[PDB]
DNA sequence: CACAGTGATGCAAA
DNA sequence: CACAGTGATACAGCC
DNA sequence: TTTGCATCACTGTGCGCCGCAGGCCAGATCCAGG
DNA sequence: CCTGGATCTGGCCTG
DNA sequence: CCTGGATCTGGCCTG
DNA sequence: GGCTGTATCACTGTGCGGCGCAGGCCAGATCCAGG
């Protein structure tokens, strides 16, 4: 005899369908006679605790523009949208949590793990200070999401997933502030919430914002207020601290007011152009912000100075539209290691084929060298040739030996050592931005990161000015400017990326694949119930029992 | 009446539904494109070019006295001769309405190239509030002028909206607003024959009269066949404003108006039901006191148009339509719409 | 508590990993405290009873060429080809079993049913009369099997897949030959048994060769023998038929030494070339046949009449090329559905736009009747508009309904009556060959496919001349000529269809990536025992105890 | 040694390793094309033409009276002087070998385009069995020619060969037959000089004798450095064949033989180790009783052809050697081989 | 006439 | 310094 | 009350291929006027 | 001033 | 005989 | 002695986009050179 927690957690942890479950559960009753596990309404009953929608709470002041409702669970993600035939059309699918009820599920799930810690950190039981939570949001166009047959809306092919990672949870006691909560795995899928689903391009911005604005209306409503919440009995407090770094360049871009990437104005944290990017490469401060870029496309918008087009565009940074979803300026580690990674493929690329002395070359040129460099990757490295850059390709290709490996097809000696001298840098440097805590695992490598940068920058300037006079890539400039700025402030690169973002990639085609309805009209409130479950953090235990 | 079938360049993906073509000194411009204005047109207002059935989209600079508007995606828009476009109202790409008042005027002009003034507006007094499918129309009146607004869709009150039906619309108002482009006020009018709320109409401009015909309500949702004459007087004292109900109207929703003659003014296009459209046409001849509303022959529609559900488009100002068709099923790319030019 | 083989069951019928269960396994015994599953040791020990090498069988004669262990599993594909640098290089990573060993374990894991089904017949369980075994082979290339990182080959993304389905069982019992044993479904994954995997193109002749002359080596040696096998404590015997239905038409023509699809002559059965097959269209026999290639090849290259290449080409009909695997004349449905859907497809778009009074047109127009049918069919049948047609957009396009769809966008009423004669005479045809017994389910629909088809035939020349009138395509000739002698031949056509190797296909995608190592010495090994273990009757027959 | 790199056109996939050039009136021609032979050239045989470093393969048909024959993946070749082509075995593309004696010839020669004579010789007598990797030369002694065949790679025998292991390969037996044209008939010879097999070897023929060097075995799978001198005489009685074994040999399997001056050989290309490649040449100057073989200067060999791991190719006839190097990965199209030529003055 | 899911709901049976 | 698998094998602990 | 099973409109396996899309910016490229 | 073949090129069959 | 801009076109940044 | 549990091995996928294309065959323009 098992209980229906345990059979819905057993489940939904070993990706177990409802098809499936019930023919486990009719051979082991039909043949073992007792009945071990419980039938599917049980477990369907059972998972209301854990959804949205379910526990009392209270808002103090109450919000803004929101209903004080407390049994909202899955709603519509157009909001009310209007589908009339004289207005401007929708194609969209799109389902989503409230976020307060989504925010208070994730709560009563962390409870136990709240007052565990509250427990372990030597404090008390029944304190109901105000419990400051940090939580990480993140957002991610995907492609290739082959729509359905059947009645519905002539919907695109792709889809876009909004979601967000309870992070650190602290607590006012005394003076200091303490810690009852961090999250060991941040990157993983088991931990990052679904909370909205949507089915349309990431590029097309009408559907994006008329989408993504009422969860901008709720969180600006709650970034002023504080919750109450009943936990083991006992009413607690909770402030909350939003931080959305689970983005890549573009979409900073798209939802910042800025320009795309290909512009003179490049980084996303300052306002250097790219010619004297690749003259300082080193010296640069984070000036950019949500409130600077409101200004600023209010100065391009209603244009107060009297200047033409190009005066304006400089008086205002690139800011050429309105932002409308306040992200943290930082730098995404994934994207940031394989920018790097393609960056260093091209630089072998071009160090075998004597570009430095033979500055002119055909396309077959360009192709034999590729060819050269792939055939030995594949001879050394064990590395089949790939069109698009991977993490694991770039965690395999930034290595020494792969250094070596290029160098056995290399002539010369200086560039053998220019190369060495390179990957020795940018293995000096990557540790800081990769690991989730660089003040404690690796404090050497945080102290001598601008040496290093300036060392790095040298040699680019000097050995490889055939490729870096007058131009630098996006990245590498983030790379060598400002990244101690971003450890001084947040603490942490890496453990805030959007990696976790894309393992519920991952997770997203599995769910819409075997364990929802192959509905048009369906899929979405599925896959966004079971993607909630999976991450239920109370299911999760009871799969770790053994080791209890 | 000739339909024919326009190829457009490499910026096929500018033009949306809800976009609106100026005249200026016989050349047509375009404003309102889809998303925000890109570095090869930093100011969103191209050269709307058609010529052997070709388009090309060229981009049009502002002055260095220019203010920078965004793309308004359903504005209110009418010529006022010295001659100038008023536009009202209309969402920002953000889903935002806005209230502000934008006065498109050239400033400069050489070979084939136009340079404009934009010029925003403050409105004190009985502002109306944000909102889209509106219309506005200029009115003279012994020697004065004067804009008349009629309302149109908007968002609900900020004491009313909530996050569940945030995107939620509400028909405006049925008051009329007065509109002074000299001094920048605004006096809104109460008038007892107009009860219902209406959006997406077409307004006539006579010298002293506002004919507004059809429209479409949203708290009854149908779309009524009512025709009212707004005749505004401008004494030295305060303005009288009187609505009349006149039987002839005609049952329409998001129509395209051109003047094709002095006087005469043709309906093409726009929805009778929300599954049926309509491929009918209607002649307006105006005159000093009665209209009258015909029937004119129906136009070659194609086998696409016919089939289609949508339409959308605006005039082009030489008595000829641009109307759009949603294309093959948008897809990846290779034209997401089928655009047309109609001859009257 | 349950018997190991029981929870292999669980574990294998309901798509669990070893990981997986083992979690489940760890969770139930730490939190009920008792053993309700059992360890994977022990599943891995009652999982080799069900795996080939196990049971001990006799040939009677011996086989020619072939070994006489008995304890023989998983060997290697390649079955010693040389791999140093002075040969032919390999390029591909192959496991497989042996053909005599798969069938006996095959024939030992349906024990259960052969007796039951020879106790329905009211026969007698002791019987050792000669039992006959007829199998349905097939194979099929797949692509988009993507390379994996590490030491080995230069291994393409592709890969081939041979397999079989024992597809009913007789003995010879009177003067009648009775059945005991019939496949209920034929089409399904649940009875497609994997034997060979290998990781290559199917355009690759001299690999496909090399890989695949054993298995065609051990069939030969089993075709003219015959096998002793202890089934229930009585030796029963047991004799072998091989039919190999499950290729398309694309494999069949490279592998049975035929030109390719685009040739002057376009039947595999028979001898017609377009043009007379696009004048008669119904009156054709099927001659073509493995020893009359083998025949035409040797005339082809001994050339004993002193020809030119064209009159060779003539004498000999396209046999340019030696024949390796031996193949019955039968026609894929899957492939037949989706060919005639395309093809009606096009007449659609073709009677859209009215070539039949405008001959003359540019490609932009045709795509914009294209557009018009795409848009049409989103609206009114609810299609979505596909680029590669499939089975299930054949089955929502082959419907009445649909060409009232199409006939409101064409404007004459002419082309309504003929289009809508059209799939009428067309679903008047298709249950004869999309049917697994037409002779009980549809014989009045059986007894007049000649009528229907010469009436489609003739509806073809007349009313739409403008396509057909000096080519036509190769699965209406052989929907239109044929299947009466296949029918007549068979009984059946649908149930030899390879509809079961391509939900195979998606077996091993999903097994490839889901229950298998991540290596590429490793992977073909796990998917093969996997995709043997989930076929096995005996564990199937465990997961419908509710009866 | 120019060393210079080939463009090919619209018919890249037909070259395979294994392929064979044979040489007519000064023109180059193909056989052995991966794959049966198609629709555009139905008989496989192609006319191998570079000029300006463009390869194009134009179709060659054959003669009325021919035999149209299977491309064979590892034949023996041989010229015969009308001047005439001897091959015999070679790999059938369902990888089966074969025992039949092709006779390619000129049937008829037009402006540009040449039809070829195909015939299908009967061997009768001690034949050798099917096999391939082999060799064979043509010996003139007192007026008379004969066909010197020495062993290669055969599958196992029929009472021997078994399913688990039916791609395996085994060496011939180091018999010697001598190949009479005239009448088909062959006689085998076994000498106590040659004790191991050979496969892949190089065959150099002088008026009498037959020089063999190089190659590799099976058995002890080695690469040996011996060299053996089969001299046959030919009286009106039976044929006398006499080995002897020479020193100077070198360590060499699957290596290229070209003739660039009268008594006067090259050997080019080869495999030294499994994983070691031979990138060194050998000059090999016969005379009327001793040979030598002495060093000549490497050739300037590009960077994709040192960190190779395989090649192939064969001899055009003009001094000029013809080799390969597998396409720099392959992403399944874009040319899957890398094409060059060499030329020897 | 492919076939084994995909999950919520509704109603009959226990 | 992503992380939760993927399955066979080998060896330690224990009953 | 708790179990069990039907019902609903859909899914995938049915083929290929290479760099692309989107945007920005500086250098050729060219056409007609200061 | 033909004209008799080489040879591209696009359309059509199966996947 | 310039030459001063319009305007394609290809390369480079992020996915 | 035998049954159970856990570490180890080198790898996987989610990290981007598009359109018809590959292969082969055959007939129809298309063009270049010999009387
Ligand atoms: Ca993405
Ligand atoms: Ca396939
Ligand atoms: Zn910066
Ligand atoms: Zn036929």
């Amino acid at each position: 005899g098992l209980q229906p927690a345990v059979c819905l957690a057993i489940r939904v942890n070993t990706f177990l369908s409802c098809s499936q479950y019930h023919k486990m559960y009719r051979t082991v009753k039909a043949i073992t006679g007792r009945q071990i596990f419980q039938p599917l309404h049980a477990l369907r009953n059972a998972e209301k605790v854990l959804l949205p929608g379910y526990h009392p709470f209270e808002w103090q002041p109450p919000l803004k523009n929101v209903s004080s409702r407390t049994d909202v669970g899955i709603i519509d993600g157009l909001s009310g949208l209007a589908s009339s035939v004289d207005e401007y059309p929708v194609d969209t699918i799109a389902k989503r949590f409230r976020y307060d009820s989504a925010l208070v599920s994730a709560l009563m799930d962390m409870e136990e793990d709240i007052l565990e810690g509250m427990r372990s950190q030597d404090l008390d039981d029944y304190l109901n200070g105000p419990f400051t939570v940090v939580v990480k949001e993140s957002c991610d166009g995907m492609g290739d999401v082959s729509e359905k047959h059947g009645s519905g809306p002539a919907v695109p092919e792709k889809a876009v997933r909004f979601s967000f990672t309870v992070m650190r949870i602290t607590i006012e006691h005394g003076s200091q502030n303490v810690k009852v909560f961090e999250e060991p795995k941040p990157n993983s899928e088991l931990c990052c919430k679904p909370l909205c689903l949507m089915l349309a391009d990431e590029s097309d911005h009408e559907t994006l914002t008329a989408i993504l604005s009422p969860l901008i209306a709720e969180r600006e409503a709650m970034k002023s207020s504080e919750l109450t919440l009943e936990m083991g009995g006992i009413p607690r407090t909770f402030k909350f601290i939003f931080r959305g770094t689970g983005y890549d360049e573009k979409l900073v871009r798209e939802v910042e007011g800025l320009e795309a990437s290909g512009s003179v104005y490049i980084c996303t944290l300052c306002d250097t152009t790219r010619l004297e990017a690749s003259q300082n490469l080193v010296f640069h401060s984070i000036t950019r912000s949500h409130a600077e870029n409101l200004q600023r496309y209010e100065v391009w918008r209603s244009n107060p100075y009297h200047e033409s087009v190009e005066e304006l565009r400089d008086r205002v940074k690139g800011v050429s539209a309105k932002p409308f979803i306040e992200t943290v300026p930082s730098i995404d580690a994934l994207h940031c290691d394989i920018g790097n990674a393609a960056e260093f493929y091209k630089i072998f690329q071009l160090e075998i084929g004597e570009v430095y002395k033979h500055p002119n070359a055909s396309k077959e040129e360009r192709k034999r060298w590729q060819a050269t460099l792939d055939k030995h990757l594949r001879k050394r490295m064990n590395l089949k040739p790939i069109m698009r850059m991977n993490g694991n390709f770039a965690r395999k290709l930034m290595t020494q030996e792969t250094v070596d490996a290029v160098c056995e097809l290399i002539p010369s000696e200086e560039r053998h050592e220019a190369l060495r001298e390179l990957m020795d840098l940018y293995l000096k440097m990557k540790p800081v931005w990769r690991s989730s805590c660089p003040a404690k695992e690796c404090p050497e490598s945080l102290c001598q990161y601008s040496f290093n940068s300036q060392r790095f920058a040298e040699l680019l300037s000097t050995k490889f000015k055939y490729r870096y006079e007058g131009k630098i890539t996006n990245y590498f400039h983030k790379t060598l400017a400002h990244v101690p700025e971003i450890i001084e402030r947040d603490g942490s690169i890496g453990a805030w990326a959007s990696e976790g973002n894309q393992s519920g990639n991952k997770l997203f085609r599995r769910f819409r694949k075997m364990n929802a309805r192959q509905s048009k009209c369906y899929e979405m409130e599925d896959v966004l119930k079971h993607h909630w479950l999976y991450t239920s953090k109370y299911l999760q235990k009871f799969m770790n029992a053994h080791n209890a | 009446m000739s339909l024919q079938m326009v190829t457009v360049g490499h910026n096929i993906a500018l033009i949306q539904p809800g976009f609106s073509l100026m005249n200026f000194d016989g050349q047509v411009f375009f404003f309102g494109q889809k998303g925000w204005p890109k570095r090869s047109c930093p100011t969103g207002v191209f050269h709307f070019d058609i010529k052997q059935n070709h388009l090309k989209l060229k981009p049009a600079i502002f002055s260095k006295d220019s203010c920078y508007l965004p793309p308004l995606r359903y504005p209110a828009t009418c010529s006022y001769k010295k001659h100038q476009y008023i536009i009202h109202g209309g969402k920002t790409p953000n889903n935002e309405l806005s209230d502000k008042i934008y006065i498109m005027s050239v400033a400069c002009k050489n070979n084939k190239k136009v340079t404009f003034r934009c010029t925003e507006k403050d409105l004190v007094g009985d502002v109306p509030e944000p909102r889209y499918g509106h219309s506005i129309d200029v009115v003279y009146s012994r020697g004065k002028s004067m804009g008349v607004l009629f309302g149109g869709r908007s968002y609900m009150p900020s004491t009313q909206r909530t996050t569940e039906k945030w995107n939620s619309v509400a028909d405006c108002l049925p008051h009329v607003f007065l509109i002074d482009f000299e001094f920048g006020c605004a006096t809104s009018y109460i008038l007892p024959e107009l009860q219902d709320g209406l959006s997406f109409h077409v307004s006539i401009a006579r010298n002293d009269t506002v004919y507004i015909l059809g429209g479409h309500s949203l708290a009854s949702n149908i779309r009524p066949a009512n025709l009212y004459r707004i005749r505004v007087d401008l004494p030295l004292g305060t303005p009288a404003v009187n609505c009349t109900v006149l039987p002839g109207g005609i049952s329409v929703s998001s129509a395209i108006l051109t003047q094709t003659n002095n006087d005469e003014f043709v309906i093409v296009g726009g929805y009778q039901l929300e599954n049926q459209k309509r491929m009918v046409c209607s002649l307006v001849s105006l005159g000093d006191n009665t209209i009258e509303i015909s029937e004119m022959e129906t136009p070659d529609w194609t086998s696409d148009i016919k089939h289609s559900k949508i339409w959308f488009g605006s005039n082009m100002g030489n008595g000829t339509i641009f109307l759009g068709i949603p294309g093959d099923n948008k897809q990846a790319m290779s034209e997401a719409f089928y655009f047309y030019t109609l001859r009257c």
